[PDB]
């Protein structure tokens, strides 16, 4: 039937009250609160990395001959023949001959086993889709709305048809390129696959956990063994991961704008307190009384025996009233600077009602609408 | 009844520090350090085999050790770690070991033979593991926050994790040689041995049998123990098998990398008292505690400090808001009153 | 099922020729063959077959 806009801002666990004001019917009002806003950013997987492997196998001590390396295709393979080498192992020389005895040193670099437990995504984030859960205290009782904040999602709640957003800021504390390391996420400009620098971030790039083929850029330089010596000397830069661990700082969970929570799988901003929301609430004809049929209010009297100017709800007020009829009755104020805990009271007769309010002023001036009528109230707040 | 340790074998590899600085043919000689863990759990790998006898039967109070020539048992008991300090080992299957290490510079492995000698291996190894979570704590508690981390599982079984073996290389023996009575006898003891001469007639094999050199030095020969009838870690401190080419072989390895849970604890929430856009925190913390705070705002200021002992702070809450995180504890939201 | 190689001839990887205690009637031959198959999927199912003795 009747369709309510109105605009509220992005913080969330704040209670704002709405007066929902149809022509020819008895007001009605309604709280929201923001239990939840989501910011899911679309995902694009370039690379995982981690800590890499240097597998050297036993290395080829060619006795009274020459070893000869081979070019092979592995991921930064290095090969090595040193010449006048006479190794010595537990019961005397391993070679025959004095002099012409040749190693060969092999290396390469590859995943570790450690990269399917151990790992840091880079994602590209591009076009973030925003969510809304909100309360809405509905007809005496507390419904939950989950939409999409983009203006064109309804969500229907007890006939009452939600459009949520959209969002007035399409800030995101993600930046273009993301990286992910189990629950924590950082904002970083990493280097491309294929472009990773030595004892850096990317390091070893590879396009999925699973990959075969990884890249590889470490620095490996084998070195000559010591005198009598049967092993595999080498120069490489440490892991850029195990590096990257330890000096990564603080992730967005603590240091993004605006109070946002980061949460993963999948990530996304939770929280962030900027902007303004727009609420679209389409109210059925049903839901609402005519002036003839509601109840009339006359001889309206408002006292307020306590007050305490507080962020929480520190004020009483005592109204008394006469009714013509049995019915429900909307409760607001229409002073800006006073807020009413309750929505909707139980109207019998010549009975009185009592209500809480909140306001930051000593000397509180405030009208309240009980259905169809205003009643002045004074207060003076400690 | 599968038994992999029937091929393998225990070795005698490199080490660059087997007791004050010298190097030695060691049987304890370290291969491999992993530290992936964050929990900080080491998973270390060594030349001999723990919880296997020298007849292939698993027996846990038992140790495998390369003695000399053939392989050799002692007690597990006198196994040890240690880094700046003693470690507590959590595991131990073969070549590996689990350890928990206090803060060091080196890693060291030993253990006791049959006649005593203790036998160690000192490797240059940088441990410091990082903090898990917000508090630097010294024992883990039983209650606690469930934080994501990784270890390296105490079962026994082997799947996933493999490592490359071979057969291994010819073992020089001077021992083999002889003189009789001016020449050179080579005694094969029922064992392959490969010997050369500088002398004429017969100086080539590989041998199944005893030989004789006449006319020749013991100084002008060299002979080798080959064993083909054995597995052995493809180790980048023992050399390759000259005779056979690139041929490899594989077996499944314990205690691999996996995601668990560590519980932390949560550090007391300290007494709090407000003021004119404002608040001040009396903190008693127990061990080292990470202290943050940020603005809720344009502007989040993000600050950090390690809360040794009693320290008061006094933090300015702005309009827009102040989040302030004590520890392992859920972050504490504060606002200025309208 | 799935195959494994000796020399010339083809085998199911699961059961090789020399069963029962392939490694202790020949130890030589048996991680020769073994080294043969580290390529092949059905590595694991030969190395299990291959040190499993006591009929
Ligand atoms: C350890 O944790 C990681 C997450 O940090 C697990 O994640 C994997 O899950 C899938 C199946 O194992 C695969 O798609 C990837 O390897 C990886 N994917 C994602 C999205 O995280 C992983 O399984 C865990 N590893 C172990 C050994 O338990
Ligand atoms: C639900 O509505 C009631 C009024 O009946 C109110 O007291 C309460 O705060 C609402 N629920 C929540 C979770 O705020």
């Amino acid at each position: 039937g009747y369709e309510h806009v109105t605009v509220i801002p992005n913080t969330v666990g704040v209670p704002y009250k709405t007066l929902v004001n149809r022509p020819g019917y008895s007001p009605m009002v309604l709280e929201m609160e923001l239990l939840s806003v989501t910011l899911e950013p679309t995902l694009s997987l370039d690379y995982i990395t981690c800590e890499y492997k240097t597998v050297i196998p036993s290395p080829y001590v060619k006795c009274c001959g020459t070893a000869e390396c081979k070019d092979k295709n592995l991921p930064d393979y290095s090969c090595k023949v040193f010449t006048g080498v006479y190794p010595f192992m537990w019961g005397g020389a391993y070679c025959f001959c004095d002099a012409e005895n040749t190693q060969l040193s092999e290396a390469h670099v590859e995943k570790s086993e450690s990269c399917k437990t151990e790992f840091a995504s880079a994602y590209r984030a591009h076009t973030a889709s925003a969510s809304a859960k909100l309360r809405v205290l509905y007809q005496g009782n507390n419904i939950t709305v989950t939409a999409y904040a983009n203006g064109d999602h309804a969500v229907t709640v007890k006939d009452a048809k939600f459009i949520v957003g959209p969002m007035s800021s399409a800030w995101t504390p993600f930046d273009n390129k993301i990286v992910v390391y189990k629950g924590d996420v950082y904002n970083m400009d990493y280097p491309p696959f294929g472009a990773g620098r030595p004892g850096q971030f990317g390091d070893i790039q590879s396009r999925t956990p699973e990959s075969k083929d990884v890249y590889a850029n470490t620095q490996l330089v084998l070195q000559r063994p010591a005198a009598g010596t049967v092993h595999v000397p080498y120069s490489q830069a440490p892991s850029g991961f195990k590096y990257w661990l330890k000096e990564r700082g603080a992730s967005l969970q603590h240091t993004a704008p605006f109070g946002c929570q980061i949460a993963t799988n999948p990530v996304r901003a939770v929280n962030c307190a900027v902007g303004n929301m727009p609420i679209s609430i389409d109210i059925p004809e049903a839901a609402f009384t005519r002036v003839v049929d509601a109840p009339s209010l006359t001889d309206m009297s408002c006292e307020v025996p306590a007050c305490t100017h507080s962020s929480d709800f520190g004020g009483v007020a005592i109204i008394k009233y006469a009714a013509s009829k049995k019915g429900k009755c909307a409760v607001h104020s229409m002073t800006n600077a006073v807020t009413i805990r309750e929505a909707e009271i139980e109207v019998e007769g010549n009975s009185q009602l009592q209500i809480s309010f909140s306001t930051a002023l000593a000397s509180a001036e405030f009208r309240v609408q009980v259905c169809s009528t205003q009643v002045h109230c004074a207060a003076e707040c400690h | 009844n599968f038994n992999v340790y029937k091929a393998t074998r225990p070795y005698l590899a490199h080490c660059p520090d087997c007791g004050e600085g010298h190097s030695c043919h060691s049987p304890v000689a370290l291969e491999r350090i992993r530290n992936e863990a964050t929990d900080g759990t080491l998973k270390i790998q060594v030349s001999l085999q723990i919880g296997i006898k020298t007849d292939d039967s698993h027996d846990w109070t038992k140790l495998r050790y390369m003695d000399n020539h053939m392989p050799a048992d002692a007690e597990r008991a006198g196994l040890f770690v240690r880094t700046s300090a003693p470690c507590t080992i959590t595991g131990t299957m073969g070549h590996f070991i689990l350890a928990r290490c206090p803060k060091g510079e080196t890693l060291t492995v030993g253990f006791t033979d049959s006649r005593k000698i203790s036998h160690s291996c000192t490797h240059p190894f940088h441990h410091d593991p990082p903090v898990i979570g917000r508090e630097k704590f010294h024992s883990r508690p039983q209650h606690g926050k469930e934080l994501p981390c990784s270890t390296y599982v105490q079962s026994t079984a082997a799947t996933t994790e493999e490592i490359e073996v071979h057969m291994p290389p010819d073992t020089p023996d001077r021992t083999l040689m002889s003189q009789q009575s001016g020449n050179v006898k080579i005694t094969v003891n029922g064992q392959t041995v490969r010997y050369k001469c500088n002398c004429g007639g017969s100086n080539e094999g590989l041998t199944t049998t005893d030989k004789v050199i006449n006319n020749c030095k013991v100084d002008q020969c060299h002979a080798a123990v080959t064993n083909h009838k054995k597995w052995q870690y493809n180790s980048p401190l023992v050399p390759r098998n000259a005779e056979l080419g690139d041929r490899k072989g594989k077996i499944h390895i314990p205690f691999p990398l996996a995601n668990v849970t560590c519980r932390v604890p949560k550090a007391r929430n300290p007494t709090v008292t407000y003021g004119k856009n404002q608040v001040i925190m009396l903190l008693y913390p127990d061990h080292p505690t990470l202290l943050s705070y940020r603005n809720m705002g344009e502007e989040p200021n993000y600050q950090e400090e390690w809360v040794m002992h009693k320290k008061e702070v006094v933090l300015t809450v702005p309009t827009e808001g102040l989040e302030v995180t004590w520890g392992n504890n859920e972050p504490y939201k504060y606002w200025p009153q309208l | 099922p799935v195959m494994c190689l000796l020399a010339n001839t083809t085998f199911p990887c699961s059961q090789p020729p020399c069963t029962p205690c392939c490694y202790e009637k020949e130890p030589e031959e048996t991680l020769r063959m073994l080294e043969d198959n580290v390529m092949r999927p059905g590595y694991y199912q030969l190395l299990q077959a291959s040190l499993t003795c006591s009929p």
